């Protein structure tokens, strides 16, 4: 029943306190902030508002306004790996439904589903401004064009 | 080392946006400054501010970010205030078929660095920002190795080429919010807030970020400056049309045998972009129509019309989504419905309501599970999201579903069946 308090280790910090220092004024590093914890993480932990909140200082309410308004940004599924899926025009014209077809086959999962493992999340997205190499999708931050299965497959094996 | 990206394809018959953005690759500045680089910014610190004003606008540049408003004009408004003022290049690109920007920014940083800061020079603003959305991570890394590489040889920092002019230019990432490309969003984000726009006016340049004067352009509008003070803005307005003046790029996608980014003079038609340029469609199936990124749909007879920004012209973005004879129209505008649900702050209740309606809807006619009540409802609900709208997301999101209503009313009616 009894959790640990909440603390950033020391390298994730580091980069929180670097993002924080770059702007002229620190709470303009709030999205950089998440973005740096949730590919730490895999998710954005709700204990990880408050410390963040002082780094900022900010009340903690804005914060939370702003991790909501920000829906990308995902308090309720741990993931290592986010797999971003367009589900927009014209992707849906050049074969979006094969890759989300071929991903199911592959991992076993749908859109906005979570591996049992907790390493592969599909997310479906808006147009990824890729869409001449349609259909596209997004491991993480590095993007790609779906091709084949077995392409996919070899693509997705880099990611451990 | 950057995080994997997609090679879009990409042309130029003008050679001047894309003179190195045409090649898949990251230019560093060593190869930037090979190609005559960052003398164009020399040149301008040589100018008064206000010379450089005036170059701009006598080029007849217009904004490259949809609404073609004139971006001489615009600096004139902020420099009519008292500063400090801020200048900011909108990165966010998020409209579906929309993918020009991104081009410049992995390949051509420095077209991009070099155009910031001579028009921060120009409306007197010492600090500057790209606003990058997040889901162009290798955008955001380049653009911050490309700024230091800029520094490092003094086209950043303190006293620019002994001119005595400041300038640093910082990186904000979006977080998957279509609504920050709106330029009182973006500035909204920028202070660390939700990206709720404002009630405009004000405008910006009276009162932008902090409250002071600020300049929003789009990174294609900023990538023009540089040209405009190295050929002069004489022979600037020499390319293309008198009144639509400049290189233009073009975003293909859909069924076309050659999709990229295409950068042409505004006097070209959609046909040639089409099918001159683009290669035509897969299949050489017939055009059924385009869609104007999620902004306008162009039926076939509507093909001849010019890429300006003429009342009876594209317009836009200039972003050309190709559909075919084979695609289904009511399909189509479900996902631009999608689009609208997804992307609606929900500030204002009919663009709340309306833009989740429209889309759920639009579902049920999609499916043949839609009452009459649905389809009148549909109806309603499309022509009234833009009541009590305060930014242009209200105003545009039942546009292009409205024209589809008009324009193929026959592929509508099978739905009604
Ligand atoms: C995209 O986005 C477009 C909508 O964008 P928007 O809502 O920013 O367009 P808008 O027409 O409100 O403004 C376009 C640009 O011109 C500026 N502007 C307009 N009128 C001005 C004035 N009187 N004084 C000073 N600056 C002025 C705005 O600040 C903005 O940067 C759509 O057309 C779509 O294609
Ligand atoms: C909902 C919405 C989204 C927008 N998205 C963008 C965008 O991604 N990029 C952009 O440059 N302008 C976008 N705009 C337009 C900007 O508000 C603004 O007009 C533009 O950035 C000004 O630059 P320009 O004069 O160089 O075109 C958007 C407008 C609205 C209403
Ligand atoms: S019109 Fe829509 S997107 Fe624009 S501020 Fe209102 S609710 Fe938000
Ligand atoms: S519609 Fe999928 S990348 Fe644009
Ligand atoms: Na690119």
């Amino acid at each position: 029943m009894f959790k640990t308090e909440f603390e950033f280790p020391e390298e994730l910090k580091t980069k929180l306190q670097e993002h924080i220092n770059y702007f002229p004024k620190k709470r303009q590093a709030i999205l950089l902030c998440l973005h740096e914890i949730q590919n730490y993480y895999g998710y954005i932990p709700p204990e990880s508002l408050k410390p963040l909140a002082d780094m900022l200082e900010l009340p903690l309410n804005h914060v939370e306004g702003v991790v909501a308004f920000y829906d990308m940004f995902d308090r309720e599924d741990k993931a290592k790996y986010r797999i971003r899926v367009c589900v927009s025009i014209p992707c849906h014209l050049m074969g979006t439904n094969k890759l989300l077809k071929a991903l199911e086959n592959i991992l076993g999962i749908k859109p906005g589903e979570v591996t049992p493992d907790g390493k592969f999340k599909i997310v479906p997205v808006q147009c990824l401004g890729a869409c001449s190499e349609a259909p596209m999708f997004m491991v993480n931050d590095d993007e790609y064009k779906f091709e084949s299965e077995v392409q996919l497959n070899e693509i997705l094996s880099r990611y451990t | 080392s950057y995080p994997a990206i997609p090679r879009i394809y990409a042309e130029t018959t003008l050679n001047m946006l894309l003179k190195r953005a045409k090649k898949p690759r990251v230019h560093s500045i060593d190869e930037y400054l090979k190609d005559g680089g960052y003398q164009a910014l020399e040149k301008a610190l040589n100018m008064s501010p206000e010379e450089i004003i005036d170059w701009v606008d006598k080029s007849t540049l217009r904004g490259r970010g949809g609404a073609g408003f004139p971006t001489g004009k615009k600096w004139k408004f902020a420099v009519q205030n008292p500063g400090p003022r801020y200048f900011i290049c909108n990165a966010d690109e998020s409209e579906p078929g929309t993918f020009k920007d991104r081009i410049i920014i992995e390949r051509d940083p420095h077209l991009l660095i070099e155009g910031i800061i001579i028009s921060s020079y120009a409306i007197g603003a010492n600090e500057a920002y790209i606003y990058i959305r997040g889901e162009y991570p290798a955008g955001y890394y380049i653009l911050r190795d490309a700024i230091e590489e800029a520094k490092k040889k003094g086209f950043l920092g303190k006293n620019i080429l002994g001119s005595g002019f400041d300038l640093e230019i910082y990186v904000a990432r979006g977080a998957g919010a279509y609504i920050c490309g709106e330029e009182t969003a973006l500035i909204e984000s920028l202070e660390g807030k939700r990206g709720h726009p404002r009630l405009k006016p004000p405008y910006p340049v009276q009162k932008g970020l902090w409250g002071k004067p600020t300049v929003v352009n789009n990174v294609e509008t900023i990538a023009n400056v540089p040209f405009i003070i190295s050929m002069g803005w004489e022979e600037y307005r020499y390319i293309g049309p008198s009144d639509y003046a400049g290189p233009k790029l073009f975003p293909v996608s859909g069924k076309v045998k050659k999709p990229g980014v295409y950068e042409l003079p505004m006097n070209t038609t959609l046909r040639e972009v089409i099918f001159k340029y683009a290669g035509g469609t897969l299949g050489n199936k017939k055009v059924k129509a385009v869609f104007s990124g999620a902004l306008d749909c162009f039926s076939s007879e509507e093909l001849d019309i010019p890429m300006d920004y003429s009342p009876l012209g594209f317009g836009g973005t200039g972003t050309v989504i190709v559909l075919t004879e084979e695609d289904d129209i009511v399909e189509a505008a479900l996902k631009i419905a999608e689009f609208y649900e997804h992307e609606t702050c929900g500030q204002c209740t009919p663009c709340r309501v309306g833009c989740y309606e429209q889309a759920n809807l639009l579902e049920k006619i999609y499916k043949g599970e839609a009452t009459e009540q649905d389809w009148e409802g549909f109806d309603f609900v499309n022509r009234n999201i833009q009541p009590t709208s305060i930014c242009g997301l209200g105003a545009v999101a039942g546009r292009l579903i409205r024209q589809t209503l008009e324009k193929f009313p026959e592929e509508w009616e099978k739905y009604r069946k």
